[PDB]
RNA sequence: GUUUAUUAAAAACACAGCACUGUGCAAACACGAAAGUGGACGUAUACGGUGUGACGCCUGCCCGGUGCCGGAAGGUUAAUU
RNA sequence: GCUUGAGUCUCGUAGAGGGGGGUAGAAUUCCAGGUGUAGCGGUGAAAUGCGUAGAGAUCUGGAGGAAUACCGGUGGCGAAGGCGGCCCCCUGGACGAAGACUGACGCUCAGGUGCGAAAGCGUGGGGAGCAAACAGGAUUAGAUACCCUGGUAGUCCACGCCGUAAACGAUGUCGACUUGGAGGUUGUGCCCUUGAGGCGUGGCUUCCGGAGCUAACGCGUUAAGUCGACCGCCUGGGGAGUA
């Protein structure tokens, strides 16, 4: 999946502190960071569609959870996509 | 890349094109470039010799290094450019001690890459070493018959030669064709396919395309008249003869091969 | 002639014909015999019965070689599996070693199919 | 930077030159940060069944710890090296050093 | 499937050992699986049918031994 | 945890053909035959053990 | 697009495409008593010959005859002896 | 607001999950050569076919393709289709252990999008075996079949298209509740010397059965029982899944 050390810098520069691994910024950054390490993998492995059923659900959480933080909160919504660099 | 053009006109409709961005847009190197002038299909006795050449498009030959003897000096792939003398592309490399030549690009090969040439030469594409210490089994290009003289085998656009065994002073070698022959040891090859395996799937589209490039129309022997041709005339379309070349060979089946010096190198033949 | 003392005893047990050849040691063949040969066709061929004949009959196509050592190479089954060694035993002769060399592919080639009898 | 196992066997004749290949190999390894486990000669053995009408082989033993590129590098090494015959590489979670 | 036989052995055991040796190893079955192809589908029908019968005889059985018949 | 390399007791598991003994003879967990087949193919492949008693 | 300059411009020729077949490079082939030249400063994704003639759906049966290809144990068979 | 739904993190576990690359052995066919001689092959029987131009059989060597015996198991994994030699690289999912974290972020889903056996189609390769079509020999009153000897597409690979199956568990997805017995498979806690043990706790899974349900057959904690949410679909047979 993805490296314990490259985890443990997400929860930390998104999150509260280094314990608060729920909070839905580590989860979307999270989520972010699988989502595009994957790129290099289907860029030349096409076919493998049995593992991309896997990012897509990756893909379909985020949306999921982005919508959340906007019904709760629009400032901390806008920061996180920019900061993050996506819904473009 | 393979392209297929929009039908926005007759003689478009067809036409495919095969578009590689990586090739050089810009002039060739001029240092390494000289003058061949289009015969015609004219012998040095005016005499049409060979049919179906003429006109096309004005050609500069460029000198490529099918011999490559230079031992021991690493070359960095400078650009890949079009050659019209050959359906391949041509690599200009530069040895680090200051002199470029022109090779054949292979399959994989890209400005940047590293090519080194000679006999304890690493065992990657573009290298060319002995078939001696080749690794049976390995695919190379640009084979040359006689030791020093110059590659003369899998020279096309994505042409290769496979070789199958090693004994002793000689090595066999599956040809493309299919046909398996014995060519020395000491003989120099180049690992890897030729590079532009796309050259087959391009589709001229219309007459004139084929024009560009020095083909003539070719006339049927049917439409002939019997003076001109032994499949002769007719009135309507006839053919009742046994086909033949316009002398008179009996052709489509008839083995013509007669070279009796070299059939011992020929251990199977394509068919 | 050559005078070959051990010998190799080949059986091509099938379910239609059996053939038994017996050769030295380096696979040369010496003599062979066959159930189809000895008498036996159609379905007589494919009984127990022809397969010890054809391993007499092929005693004496290499009885002059005096052979007396017979290693037993079997293949594919059919009656004549067991009835053609033991009629080795009317001739005396003598053998080393009996093993099995029945081809058994691990898959592989397309077997033919079946057949709506 | 993963534990790997590596078994090759080499040509009976170059039954000589088995140290000297060690010591390059190891060097190559030692070079990138990487060390070795266990290494261990177990001599010339009989074959199972023969290769390449060869009954006898030189058997050694190498369980490394190394970045990829290394035994990546390594494998082409193996692959034109004709002294060496059927070599194998396995993947390991833990570093063993047991006599076997 | 290899027997060595010694000099002193008589051929009666002898032969048994490979009607009982080669016969242990399958070959007489095994060759007749490859004689024709039995289609996928066919292998896991009879497969599964065997299963059934392998499951069904111990409870037919057991329950049978608990059965008085006269 | 089967080494393929702790060749003395393989034979254990194989028939002279090379046949590999079923679990439902030897009595082996499911788990450990599945590991147990690896090592004996394993082992194979490097000519430790034979695949058929003929070559 | 081409053609009977001067009664025929067309359904004829050519054509991209398709297929068969020859050719391992001192290539086949072609012009030359020969040297040599072209094919080609190309190397089977190349070249020559032949038929068909974009594209779409397709191209069935027959090898006795003729031709070609392969083999050739046997029969017959030249110069020579 | 809250933590029990759902999700995140740490540590491990099993597995033909998937994509790419490499490699190994057995076997068939073909090619070369040696030994050797008149049959081989095939069927209920026989013939076509192959063979004195030396087959089949047997030995040695080489080329090439396809599939992975034993393990192997109502065993495993995957949403389904489906996935079996071994090795490496990239990677999805599930499950367990306790602990921490987010705090309803959930369920279903028309249209839509993606995947989707085999056959089939397009382009370029490959082609050992098998085998539609086709050919011949049998069988029969006839045999455009069943059987036999040959045999092309195809079966294989690259990329695209096709989007159909008894694509079945003939049983849509999610959640809760309701007596049991015997197994398989994969984690885990505790007792521990009285182990190829003893008592618990999860996931998945096979068979038989209680109440209940059902037209019956049967289903039966993996419901076809008792309920809730949402969607799909049916309205006599034929015509017709056709115009
Ligand atoms: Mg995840
Ligand atoms: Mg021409
Ligand atoms: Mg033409
Ligand atoms: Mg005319
Ligand atoms: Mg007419
Ligand atoms: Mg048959
Ligand atoms: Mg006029
Ligand atoms: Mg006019
Ligand atoms: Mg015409
Ligand atoms: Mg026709
Ligand atoms: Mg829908
Ligand atoms: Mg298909
Ligand atoms: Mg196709
Ligand atoms: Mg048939
Ligand atoms: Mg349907
Ligand atoms: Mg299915
Ligand atoms: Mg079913
Ligand atoms: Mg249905
Ligand atoms: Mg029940
Ligand atoms: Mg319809």
């Amino acid at each position: 999946s993805l490296s314990t050390e490259a985890t443990a810098k997400i929860v930390s520069e998104f999150g509260r502190d280094a314990n608060d691994t729920g909070s839905t910024e580590v989860q979307v950054a999270l989520l972010t960071a699988q989502i595009n390490h994957l790129q290099g993998h289907f860029a030349e492995h096409k076919k493998d569609h049995h593992s991309r059923r896997g990012l897509l659900r990756m893909v379909s959480q985020r949306r999921k959870l982005l919508d959340y933080l906007k019904r709760k909160d629009v400032a901390r919504y806008t920061q996180l996509i920019e900061r993050l660099g996506l819904r473009r | 890349a393979v392209v297929k053009c929009k039908p926005t006109s007759p003689g478009r409709r067809h036409v495919v094109k095969v578009v590689n961005p990586e090739l050089h847009k810009g002039k060739p190197f001029a240092p390494l470039l000289e003058k061949n002038s289009k015969s015609g299909g004219r012998n040095n006795n005016g005499r049409i010799t060979t049919r179906h050449i003429g006109g096309g498009h004005k050609q500069a030959y460029r000198i490529v290094d099918f011999k490559r003897n230079k031992d021991g000096i690493p070359a960095v792939v400078e650009r890949l450019e079009y050659d019209p003398n050959r359906s391949a592309n041509i690599a200009l490399v530069l040895y680090k001690d200051g002199e470029r030549r022109y090779i054949l690009a292979p399959k994989g090969l890209k400005a940047g890459d590293q090519i080194q040439s000679g006999v304890d030469a690493a065992i990657k594409p573009g290298n060319t070493l002995p078939m001696r210490n080749i690794p049976v089994g390995s695919t190379v290009h640009n084979v040359e018959m006689k030791p020093g003289k110059g590659g003369q085998l899998a020279r096309s656009a994505g042409t290769y030669v496979q070789i199958v065994a090693r004994d002793g002073a000689y090595v066999t070698l599956r040809l493309r064709s299919g046909e398996m022959r014995k060519v020395e040891a000491d003989c120099r090859a180049t690992l890897g396919e030729v590079g532009n395996a796309e050259h087959m799937l391009r589709v001229l589209g219309k007459a004139g395309a084929a024009r560009w490039r020095g083909v003539r129309p070719t006339v049927r022997g049917t439409a002939m008249n019997p003076v001109d041709h032994p499949h002769g005339g007719g009135e309507g379309r006839n053919f009742g003869k046994h086909p033949v070349t316009p002398w008179g060979v009996q052709t489509k089946g008839k083995k013509t091969r007669s070279n009796k010096r070299t059939d011992k190198f020929i251990v199977r033949r394509r068919s | 002639r050559k005078q070959v003392s051990d010998g190799v005893a080949h059986i091509h047990a099938s379910f239609n014909n059996t053939i038994v050849t017996i050769t030295d040691r380096q696979g040369n063949a010496l003599g062979w015999a066959t159930a189809g040969g000895s008498g036996f066709r159609g379905s007589r061929k494919s009984t127990p019965f022809a397969a010890q004949v054809a391993a007499e009959r092929c005693a004496d196509a290499v009885k002059e070689y005096g052979i007396k050592n017979l290693e037993v190479m079997v293949k594919g089954p059919g009656p004549g599996r067991e009835s053609t060694i033991r009629a080795l035993n009317a001739a005396g002769f003598r053998i080393t070693n009996i093993t099995d060399v029945t081809p058994i592919p691990h898959n592989g080639c397309r077997p033919p199919k079946k057949r709506r009898v | 930077m993963r534990h790997y196992e590596i078994v090759f066997m080499v040509h009976p004749d170059q039954s000589e030159q088995v140290p000297g290949m060690i010591e390059r190999y190891t060097a190559a390894i030692t070079g990138a940060e990487g060390k070795i486990h266990r290494l261990e000669d177990w001599g010339r053995r009989q074959l199972a069944y023969p290769i390449n009408k060869l009954h006898k082989a030189h058997y050694v033993l190498m369980n490394v710890e190394a970045p990829q590129e290394v035994i990546d590098e390594l494998e082409t090494t193996f692959r034109f090296n004709d002294a060496v015959i059927r070599s194998m590489v396995m993947r390991t979670k833990h570093a063993v050093t047991e006599a076997s | 499937p290899v027997i060595k036989v010694r000099e002193n052995e008589p051929f009666d055991v002898a032969l048994r050992r490979f009607k009982r040796s080669c016969e242990k190893a399958g070959v007489l079955a095994e060759v007749r699986r490859r004689e024709f192809y039995e289609k996928p589908t066919t292998e896991r029908k009879r497969a599964k049918a065997s299963a059934v019968k392998r499951h069904a005889k111990k409870l037919a059985r057991e329950n049978a031994r608990r059965t008085r018949l006269y | 945890e089967i080494d393929y390399k702790d060749i003395a007791t393989l034979k254990n598991y194989i028939t002279e053909s090379g046949k590999i003994v079923p679990s439902r003879i030897t009595g082996t967990r499911a788990k450990y035959q599945r590991q147990l087949a690896r090592a004996i193919k394993r082992a194979r492949y490097l000519s430790l053990l034979p695949y058929t008693d003929r070559h």
